[PDB]
Formats: C-alpha cells, structure tokens, sequence
C-alpha cells in the first residue's frame, strides 16, 4: 500500500 | 550496501500490515496504481487476493 505522500 | 537492506518509506505491506517494507519491496504488477499493493520479502510468497487484488498476476521485486 502506497502511504507515500506528495505535494498538491 | 544494498540487497536485503532496502527501505521503502511510503510502502506499508498489505499482507501483514507492517510499516514501510524492509529488504526488498514487492510491487504488484497487475493491481491498479489507485490501490498500489505491496508485500515483504516473505509476504510476496503468500499469494493474496482482495476485492481488486488477485492471484491472476505476478509481483515485481525492488532491490532499491
Ligand atoms: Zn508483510
Ligand atoms: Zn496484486
């Protein structure tokens, strides 16, 4: 599971 | 160095629920990016299925 955060 | 030591900050397992998979990641090849499913070095052999996740496919090992 991609819990990987990224910018808006 | 690498191999058996790889840290995937942002990829917690679906099989056992462990935080950010260690050693090698296992990126589901056929399950969609919206789900983006993952397994540990042991869990990748577990051959799991959900509502979307199925045994119809293969996984990709990630050494980095
Ligand atoms: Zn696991
Ligand atoms: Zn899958």
């Amino acid at each position: 599971a991609r819990t990987k955060q990224t910018a808006r | 160095g690498p191999l058996g030591s790889v840290q995937h900050v942002g990829f917690k397992c679906d099989n056992c629920g462990i935080e950010p998979i260690q050693g090698v990641r296992w990126h589901c090849q056929d399950c969609p990016p919206e789900m983006s499913l993952d397994f540990c070095d042991s869990c990748s052999d577990c051959l799991h299925e959900t509502d979307i996740h199925k045994e119809d496919h293969q996984l990709e090992p990630i050494y980095r």
